[PDB]
């Protein structure tokens, strides 16, 4: 049979670091809307990287770097992200925690208080795997990675955009994009084309133990973050192909 | 292809998107220690055998280093074996079992760092690499702890949960990231054979073979941890190995002289 | 006058390491039995070793290392007894803490969560004491170091067996072995023969400041440690020599 | 406009290290007014360094070591001041927190529990200023610069004399020594001759952005501490020169 | 004067007393790295800049760490700006940015390290100081990552929310500590001008100036963080700093051969 | 000797009727500081009873009812206030408690929850005494009398007016009308003339055993009851005639 749910209580969260590099226009009312979820939920809301690590890919390519020396490069920016958000909840009694206190403390950590922040990028560090000169275990992967080893009861995706599409809506053939409210990771794996979520995401879906589903939702649209940690359907959901007991 | 493109795309594109993949594969590629060697010394084929299998190693170690820089990574072993079985047991996931695992990792580290401290040789983790360069300069070789640091991230296997990258994928992906020039997996046999030569009495000896091969053959899973071969089909920098047998004096010596002892895998 | 008492509402429990060896049978239902006890006591939960303790002992000892090799060697497999436990408890809020936030954090963390676990070795290290090739302060010693120095309302050990008799109920001369349910930890020292308990324990509770009698229990029935904890003699009770104030 | 203040709600007091040199005599008459407050303020109490730093300063000086080395070792005798008061405190859930934490998971921290303790020495280290052979970035000085930092509802500082007076009370010229019930840093920064506070204290007051006062009290005269945190006048005001909102 | 006077002082006067103060003033004066060089390679304006900036610097590190021991700090640049932008908009204080720009400083002294690695030279930091004796010793150079560690407790400047010690000035004050013979400034300019030569078509050069000088021409805020000036005239040790542009070729080599390239600014 | 503090970190703050009565405008800005103070303070908030009881007392006086059937009409018009500002802090764990809780379950409460709300007029009833046909304990008196039998930190007075003025700042001779910062509560009883606060306050605040002071403050000014809380002096403060122990 599978394995246990450590924490079968926990919502975890993962914003998307150009939510965050939007600035204040985007990230008081994400804050405004998290600080009205902390009584409703137990949240490990962890942060992606955004912009900043773009331009430290550009650096570091650059100067001839492998893809294990990018990777905790990019998930240096993450860290700032997530320290950036905890301190706007301070006052609610949150902080951000490091990776090794997530690993390890987290439950004496959601005991003290109702939410913490990370980093979304997972540890792979100068172990990250080659192939790509781009990490691919990136902040996506990492937060599902997390979410489905503890046994989560939902990882919620927030992205500047209102979903999966068929292409970038943000880029040169963002005229023929088209919404897809529901999709399978094996029919995303299949397509070619860029994605709002990590390609890794979906192969850490394809063995995944316990979640069977991950909501993909706009943080930019106050309510969506609050309606998906019910179970609404706002965005687009992706059904990872974990069966049910 | 220009420096202006890749940086218009990393800027304008998802990651995933092919276009900024491609220009990312153009740049320019540097090796950060290219003159080591990365040797992972088996915890179960050779550590938990005590004495009689360290020792000569050691040995050929302090031998060595004088004209090779040298990584040496270790196993796990028995005891870790025995965590993943309790720990398998309890229902708990691959992430917690790859926690437990780099501990024992990094026991048989500090067994063989103490037998090494009188050459000037460290054990190295604490600063993680920085500690390396200096070592690496001054006393030509450092030991760590062979596990990936993936810990609760460990992405699992298909089927149960013992985690599919353990001491073989981290000495492994060291030496692919390090760019190093050479790696040598010590074990417990000679090499790579037709079938696991502990089970079967008429299996051959194969001196050299490709992943592909490997496949086609039924020895996907046999002498190197299975995803260590797609790891080396993937990889920018060491794309062979040698497996050599750690019980027999002068073997390590050996390889590094370039003698071909063993059993040389090749990423294609 | 004696020391004051740091944490006088705690209890502290060694979970012997041969215990977790017996894997799911014997952990599932001391999990279950650690869970009805929470919201009872203030809980610090600390594990010993086990046999991989006694392997690593062997490889090491083939390799000639001294005694303050193996005595950290030994206290890693306690380390991960206690991230096996925790791990088990986490959904309860439990989880394992390092040696430095059990010497100097331990009373924030019991004002988070109703208990956590730690390593019961003590840091000794590489300044273990000469004398014998097998590191003498072990998980017995360092549960009643600290719950010693804590002033800690009770140490409870649990065991694989009922308590101490007069020579090993599991060795060759078991025939003879007769149950002692009360002992004085002189009387223990004066003996020669084997214990379920390090000798060291004897001389640190000849030092003791507090703790006037420590109670060893069978963890393998359930319910033991349950009413141990309530002060009833379900096992051996050893005697310090700790007088009244 | 100003910054966001991080910890409205929190009160931070330091102890001087002189009123713990005194030992016992004026420690566990404030430990006991501290225990009353808890359930009344959420607490940072920080220590200064007192006696033990004037030692080190006398050593560090007669070796010729420059300012960026005295300055950690002065901090490390504030450290080991609040490790003293944090154990003294440990029954009520109180902990000492080392830099890091204090820097990053304090409102974790202080939704666990009602006060914690810290070092008020700032983590300025070698890269202390130069100019004196005397480390300027003191207790005093670290203790406002994170009140003010976090927005914090007061700075209250705890001393072993009644507020600032006109010459040392204890010193040569003490017969011309005069109480101030009031002052202004800006005022103060312009006079000569010692003070019971920093003279960076009056540096940083001046590009504050929150704390307009700070009370001097004196922590040998049980309640008024427990006055100060009421904005009761016992002791020596001082105007920072923040200018309301 | 003397130790028994100073000693009785310490013991019986507060801190802030002048008296305790002139005579702390008395004490000998140890420099704990004289024989050391600190140079900041710039974040803007050499790093972020690439392979075409950083490869010669590396270059001539390594020529330069036979003779001459170095210690190499590494600033922020626009990813700091970029964090500094999103945090002022939301309110954050200075303390909170000045954690943020660490972690800039820290990417670039990881990149620059890599470069490095295979020369021995390491990153530190982890230890702090103490890796840096045995470093120098060895290897003769070793990089660090520039931001002071003030973090929460950044005194703020009199207006606006930037952190007003920032590498310049982190690099200094590890210079002044050390008691290091020379402080260089690796920027992106041939030193400092009578105004910013990138705004400015006929900004004349000043090859040496002091710092009454640079404040009475308007120049408190330009080539330096302006509080490094004020540092500088307090400093102990280093009463003096060149500037140097870093994307001349050998013009770093040249600065530490004793040759006037750049600006030096003189405390007094 | 003085009787104990059964409560001495209690906060009590009483809200006047009158800003109950202007509605959103006044309550929404009010409830918003209210909800700002919960981490900072342990709150006792009482309301008043406002224009409502003075229609009751026309129809009642009408109806030649004597002061005992007046006084419960108006204490229902307080409850009503409490009921609304309770339900306006719902969602912060706040809720209106009944007189007999206030009186022997309030630490419990406190312990619950950060506050709680109830009616600040006194259960006098039909047990109120004669002479003047309008209750004289009414909603100041009431909340003067619990804080100071509990020995509360303190009372906070929070009206539609700075404070006290020599005359009725709203009537007919408010251009005489002179702010008084600071007042005893002898002086004013001394006085004629109408007054903010009950007059029978005076005679109450007279045999007082614990609160020294109590601040009368603009609560239609956002930030005052905050500065107030903390001992600022921002409206006018009345000295009781208790004298320190
Ligand atoms: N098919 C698609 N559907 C939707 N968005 C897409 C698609 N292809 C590309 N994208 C882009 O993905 C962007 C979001 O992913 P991206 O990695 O850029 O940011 P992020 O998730 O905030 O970053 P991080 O991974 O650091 O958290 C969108 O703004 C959109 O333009
Ligand atoms: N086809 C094969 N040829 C050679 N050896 C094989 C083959 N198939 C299986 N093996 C087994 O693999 C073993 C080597 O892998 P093993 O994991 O034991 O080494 P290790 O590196 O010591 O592991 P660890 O360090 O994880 O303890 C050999 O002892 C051998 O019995
Ligand atoms: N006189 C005795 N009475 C009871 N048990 C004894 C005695 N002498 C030896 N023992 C043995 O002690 C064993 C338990 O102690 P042991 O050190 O082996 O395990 P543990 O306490 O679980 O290990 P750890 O110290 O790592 O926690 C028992 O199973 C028993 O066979
Ligand atoms: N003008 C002054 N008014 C009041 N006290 C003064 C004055 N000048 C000097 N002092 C001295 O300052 C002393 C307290 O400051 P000091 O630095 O000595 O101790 P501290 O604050 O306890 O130490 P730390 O800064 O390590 O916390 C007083 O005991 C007093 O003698
Ligand atoms: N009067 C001046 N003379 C020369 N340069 C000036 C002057 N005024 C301003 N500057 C500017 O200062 C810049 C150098 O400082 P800058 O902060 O860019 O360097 P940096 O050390 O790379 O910063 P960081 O490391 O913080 O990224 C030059 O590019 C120049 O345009
Ligand atoms: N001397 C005075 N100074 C200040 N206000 C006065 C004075 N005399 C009369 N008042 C009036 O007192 C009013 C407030 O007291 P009032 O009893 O009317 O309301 P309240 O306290 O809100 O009611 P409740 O007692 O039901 O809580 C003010 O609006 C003001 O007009
Ligand atoms: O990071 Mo913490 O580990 O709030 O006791
Ligand atoms: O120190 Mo922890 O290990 O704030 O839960
Ligand atoms: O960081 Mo602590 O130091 O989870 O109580
Ligand atoms: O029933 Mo009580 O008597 O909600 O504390």
């Amino acid at each position: 049979k599978r394995p246990i749910r450590l924490l079968p209580w926990l919502q975890v969260v993962k914003i998307g670091g150009r939510v965050m590099d939007r600035g204040a226009d985007a990230i008081l009312p994400l804050v405004e809307e998290l600080r009205k979820l902390l009584p409703e939920h137990r949240l490990l809301i962890l942060t992606g990287a955004g912009v900043r690590a773009r331009h430290v890919f550009s650096v570091g390519l650059d100067l001839g770097l492998p893809v294990g020396s990018l990777a905790p490069l990019a998930a240096s920016e993450a860290g700032q992200n997530g320290h950036i958000l905890a301190a706007m909840l301070a006052s609610e009694g949150v902080s951000y925690v490091e990776h090794p206190t997530v690993a390890d403390q987290l439950a004496i950590h959601l005991s003290a208080t109702r939410a913490v922040v990370g980093s979304a990028f997972p540890p792979y560090h100068h172990h990250e795997f080659p192939g790509s000169r781009i990490p691919p275990h990136r902040a996506d992967t990492g937060a599902f990675l997390l979410a489905d080893a503890f046994g989560a009861a939902g990882l919620t995706i927030v992205e500047n955009v209102d979903g999966i599409y068929t292409a970038d809506p943000n880029g040169p053939d963002r005229g023929q994009a088209r919404f897809l409210p529901e999709t399978s990771a094996t029919d995303l794996a299949k397509s070619e084309g860029p994605l709002p979520v990590d390609r890794a995401l979906l192969d850490v879906m394809a063995t995944a133990r316990h979640i069977e589903r991950v909501q993909v939702v706009n943080g930019l649209v106050p309510g969506r973050l609050t309606a998906a940690l019910r179970g609404e359907h706002v965005g687009t959901l992706i059904r990872t192909g974990v069966r049910p007991a | 292809n220009s420096t202006a493109e890749l940086e218009e795309l990393l800027m304008q594109r998802s990651l995933t998107d092919p276009q900024l993949q491609a220009a990312a594969a153009a740049a320019a590629d540097f090796r950060i220690l290219p003159d080591a060697t990365v040797i992972k010394i088996g915890g179960q084929s050779v550590i938990d055998r005590g004495r009689a299998a360290v020792y000569p190693l050691v040995d050929e170690i302090v031998a060595a280093r004088k004209n090779h820089k040298l990584l040496i990574g270790t196993g796990a072993g028995t005891r870790a074996r025995h965590l993943y079985s309790i720990a398998a047991g309890l229902g708990l996931p691959a992430g917690v079992l790859a926690q437990l695992g780099s501990s024992v990792a990094d026991q048989n580290a500090a067994m063989l760092g103490q037998l090494l401290a009188k050459h000037g040789i460290p054990v190295v983790g604490g600063a993680g690499l920085s500690a390396v360069p200096l070592s690496l300069a001054e006393v030509n070789a450092v030991v760590f702890s062979g596990m990936p640091p993936y810990k609760l991230w460990m992405r699992p296997a298909a089927e149960g949960v013992i985690p599919p990258y353990r001491t073989d994928a981290g000495c492994f992906l060291l030496a692919e990231q390090f760019g190093c020039k050479q790696m040598i997996f010590v074990k417990d046999e000679d090499g790579l054979y037709t079938a696991n030569p502990k089970t079967s009495k008429d299996a051959t000896f194969i001196p050299r073979i490709s992943v592909d091969e490997m496949k086609a053959k039924g020895l996907h899973d046999s002498i190197l941890e299975f995803p260590v071969l797609d790891l080396l089909q993937s990889a920018q920098h060491v794309r062979e190995v040698q497996v050599v047998n750690g019980l027999v004096p002068g073997n390590l010596t050996r390889a590094l002289a370039g003698e071909h002892v063993g059993t040389i895998i090749t990423a294609s």
